């Protein structure tokens, strides 16, 4: 009868819960799902590492800063540049030697535990 | 780790999670008495946190959830307003140092959020 | 791979997509409600991405993916123009290194696209 | 038919008491589950000595002083200073030397305890 | 009753959802089905390289790059060698150099697998 | 291969074609929706490939192919003439080989089916 | 000698192989996992040999086994290309012994083989 | 039913599994089975001849000449000269006269070795 | 079925665990097993030169000085010098004459074993 | 010794190794408890060792035992930093011999694998 592209996403998910493929989506790849852990891993080198830097000056720890120095170690293997010059402007001042510490001072640790990530 | 994510996949999340939105649409699930006392305590911190809106720049994520926290001390049957200003002089404190943020401007916003007076946090500032 | 390839064709998936069809033609399935939801978010971010269409040249998965990223930011409910702009800046260098694209040209196209002023973009590109 | 925020709760619960997800959600960390050992700890070590303050200033046993002192220890963790300069004026006067007791005169003990809990 | 090409092309599927021809020409192959497996190689040999290029030149990593690379490949193996020069004026400059190195510079590698693939 | 073609045998097409055709008059099959999207799509690349009846002689398949492919860069939500220009001077270097086809005659074929002016493809061919 | 090739004939490896094979098509046997283990890890070496096919001339088995210890070199968790590049100038100068072969043409197939510059063979042969 | 030769290789593998004819096809032998010796003999001859050679001029042993040698011999005993002549340009400059001294040079030890083992 | 080279490395597994050609194809041998105490000798030599070297110079003794001497070793005797000159240059200094020492200076030891190995 | 060999030979280890590979793949061997202790306690170690990619040249056994030598004092419930100093700087007078490397090169990639401060080994050095 129809055609839109709403009935699509909807006749697209029909499919799914019928022949089940969402779960044998996950279930048959099963080489993927140590990208998890090593997402997990990562995560957990970055907010040790953030606490660390909070308490040697004394500034409060301030949340959300793992997701912004995680995001900066993504795109400096990418190579987005000017990219990070303006999230570099945004944090504030004593947050910005912690995100050049992430990306450099940390390369040999997290940036090569990006690039099993990604292989 | 993948062994506690793998646990939850083989319950069958995706295709429960759509048989119980097609039995909303066919009327045979109505609206939980669980939701309804939510909705009605939580409307007032949803509203408060939108106002937040014009604090610009960085993760603002300690300052909104200062102000969460102060105005929870508020709606308590017995309130504290001492407690309250415990965490929302914290709350001027960390918008401060974002790059555009003044003090005065930081106490605009908070102080607006919460529903007082300016000159409330600014005692406890010093 | 094909090991990975075969186990989703012996699922049976054009069978089951051609039956789930005359269900829907014969008015036994209605338009979920995950649907309806999706529309609603995504119609903005469709329109937005067709007015670059006068970008010419290369590869131009750069160019969309930046100006699809950048609006996303000003479409949350607490909108961040700042990280807005910086994916902005993005896109705008990675349109000039194209064949026939000039720097206040693909100021045009992704000011444009976005729906800002000009002059915002050029404050932060530097 | 309808999507407010009201049944996005109602049909949250409802993929929960299906799939069974509640108990399977605790019995499959069982590493995570340690910090209810660790926390049930602290809370005995902080009220312990909040009764011998008590008896050796011969003043009355305030209750609830346990959760302030518990507060204040991981406030100073985080960084977070000035929350804990407006709480110590809000405790009454005799009670303040406890407050600092539990931060710094059990630095060893206590807040070591509470960094093997984050951990 | 009627025969346009709407209802040839929907009486040319009723057939195959009735037969089942659709699954028993994958699974009758067994042969061809190996050609995926050497695409799926040359798409990882072209995408490393692009990252690679990306870092020796401090160039941003511009996505669609492999499939370009992997489409001028494939018609210097039939010769349509026009078809590359216009497609060779309309990538950027510094990205020029790449596309001759998938092209010539992994001659050896690249284009021997091409040769396997249609063999 | 032999097996390949036995294995389709014994599936009995010419049966079930058969019964297909019979329901189709008995007024027992509609047009799927998946044709009813295939029309629309198609119909343009139908036409613009019957433009090229007058060019003559030797296997055609790679100037009716490069049409093809070149309509499809102009026919995209984002269209690409840079890209729908490579494909047609493919068409026109090919068409100018065969016998009783000149440069010029070529590029009336080409240009007329796609639907452009004849400069455009000039440009390209240097 | 025979008295070795007595005892492996005995063991009836000739009839142990007919049922191997006949159980695989019964598909009373998978693949083995030490299977899938050998070809994702011997495959870079099985396609580098095929590399020096316009290698022509004499007995070319120096060649191919000089060019494998370079790749295995190369692809160690700690790779050292100095230690490659000692079994890559032993290739060389096995290559351009042969008749026809040229010095310079003996570093092209070594070094389209390993994927790597013809200047870091080069410096190594002095 | 059917008769081809793909069928007509598989129907006589079938009748030698089915009586075992392999097993007795080699040990019912016991006299051809003493040329796997003779053959041993020579191949070890040849190979020590050839790191003599290589030793003796300060060349590096180039492995596959011994079995281009043994070719040589072979084809001396069937008189097949005009091959070796192919071959003696093929091999490098400096290894064809180790490859004369199998044939010629040895006449006396290896050639009568292969007569004895043909005998 | 199936033949390929994933599949011919399973059966050819499958023959050898069947027929138990593993265990009878060493203990048929019984005379290539006395390389393994020759090798086990020269190892031996070698590692005890290693620190005599280490201890008249006063120099660390470096841990894998003993393979390279041993590579070294053998292809001296297969005749792959420009293989020698490339390791000769990546050792340290102090360490490149005992590297010479094992080929030159133990001449008469130390290649009479080898060759009696390999013979 | 041929006679501590033998008697490995005669246990059938590998027969032995691939049916225990063909009861884990039937899903009747799980992963050990002294496993799991295992890699949670290694992939500190392992994950150090790589990041000496960039040293290069000789046997850098010595530089990779010292450097591991060196987790393992900061690695204690007690940790002792001076002890993990005397090998660290260890590893950096074996680094220095090596051709092409620096002194000061060297204190890159043992502070890298460490991750601590250069002037902690550049102290002890003297």
């Amino acid at each position: 009868i129809a055609e839109t592209l709403t009935e699509k996403h909807t006749l697209g998910i029909e499919k799914v819960v019928a022949t089940d493929s969402w779960r044998v989506g996950i279930t048959s790849r099963e080489k993927k799902l140590e990208r998890i852990n090593i997402s997990a891993e990562i995560s957990r080198r970055i907010q040790d590492e953030a606490i660390a830097y909070a308490r040697n000056k004394g500034i409060p720890y301030l949340p959300g800063i793992n997701g912004i120095a995680w995001k900066l170690l993504r795109l400096k293997w990418l190579g987005y540049t000017d990219q990070i010059n303006v999230v570099m402007r945004t944090v504030p001042a004593e947050w910005r030697d912690f995100l050049t510490q992430i990306m450099e001072n940390t390369q040999m640790e997290s940036m090569y535990s990006e690039l099993r990530k990604v292989r | 780790s993948v062994e506690v994510y793998r646990q939850k996949i083989e319950k069958g999340g995706y295709s429960a999670a759509y048989e119980a939105t097609r039995r909303y649409e066919r009327e045979e699930i109505e609206v939980l008495s669980w939701s309804s006392r939510w909705e009605s305590a939580w409307s007032k911190f949803g509203e408060a946190v939108k106002a937040l809106g014009k604090i610009e720049g960085a993760p603002r994520a300690l300052v909104i959830a200062k102000v969460q926290e102060a105005l929870a001390y508020m709606s308590k049957p017995l309130p504290n307003m001492k407690l309250a200003m415990a965490a929302a002089v914290q709350a001027v404190r960390a918008c401060e140092q974002l790059p555009g943020m003044n003090r005065e401007r930081c106490l605009d916003a908070v102080a607006g959020a919460l529903g007082v007076a300016k000159d409330w946090i600014r005692r406890e500032m010093t």
